[PDB]
């Protein structure tokens, strides 16, 4: 049974940074890419980035909307994914989701419950 | 950068009807090499975790009811729900996975 659980969301000052965590279980973590997606209040889902699997050497890619501001990493000894969020603005207020991804289906097949992030001074 | 356009923004039908919605992509999402469209459909019921419905334009994800059918190829796609259930109230997104990933603006399915 696949489980993904985001945590670490909360209130953050504009300009500040937050680290989101996504703990995983139920599958061979290193076999898969992991993506981060968000849904701001009233707005469409927006893909932010991914980190690839072991076979691809765990490299990263980003949306133009966050590239240079957000950074993704994983601790494979813990089967844990991270989103390092920096230089946050009001528009980054949203629910953040991690999702299992990859070149097997070129699709995000399992998603966590999400963590909420509000950027407000 | 690939532009994903969904029509309409919102629509409503009654429980038990058929609906269809459209997804168009600025660039063909098909590769001849493996004969796949890099296009998937997701469902996000309001206020909760999205769910994968369809990948490769037409392959229904494990667990998904056969109510749901994705069709089309290249730049032109549609999702059809043949017999809408109350459970189906959600925004439906198409998403290209040809080059990174980009979601469309969604189509909100309301019920009458
Ligand atoms: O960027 C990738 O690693 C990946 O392999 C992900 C696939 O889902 C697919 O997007 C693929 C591109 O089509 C390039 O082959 O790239
Ligand atoms: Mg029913």
């Amino acid at each position: 049974e696949v489980q993904l659980v985001e945590s670490g969301g909360g209130l953050v000052q504009p300009g500040g940074s937050l680290r989101l965590s996504c703990a995983t279980s139920g599958f061979t973590f290193t076999d898969y890419y992991m993506s981060w997606v968000r849904q701001p209040p009233g707005k469409a889902l927006e893909w932010l980035g991914f980190i690839r699997n072991k076979a691809k050497g765990y490299t990263t890619e980003y949306s133009a909307s966050v590239k240079g501001r957000f950074s993704i990493s994983r601790d494979n000894s813990q089967s844990i994914l991270y989103l390092q969020m920096n230089t946050l603005r009001a528009e980054d207020s949203a629910t953040y989701y991690c999702a299992r991804d990859g070149y097997y289906a070129d699709a995000m097949d399992y998603w966590g419950q999400g963590t909420s992030v509000t950027v407000s001074s | 950068d690939i532009v994903m356009t969904q029509s309409p923004s919102s629509l409503a039908v009654s429980a038990g009807e058929k609906v269809t919605m459209s997804c168009k992509s600025s660039q063909s999402l098909f590769k001849s090499r493996n004969q796949k469209n890099y296009l998937a459909w997701y469902q996000q019921k309001p206020g909760q975790s999205p769910k994968l419905l369809i990948y490769w334009a037409s392959t229904r994800e494990s667990g998904v009811p056969d109510r749901f059918t994705g069709s089309g190829s290249g730049t032109d796609f549609t999702l059809t729900i043949n017999g809408v259930q109350a459970e189906d109230l959600a925004v439906y997104y198409c998403k290209q996975s040809y080059n990174l990933r980009t979601f469309g603006g969604g189509t909100k399915l309301e019920l009458k």
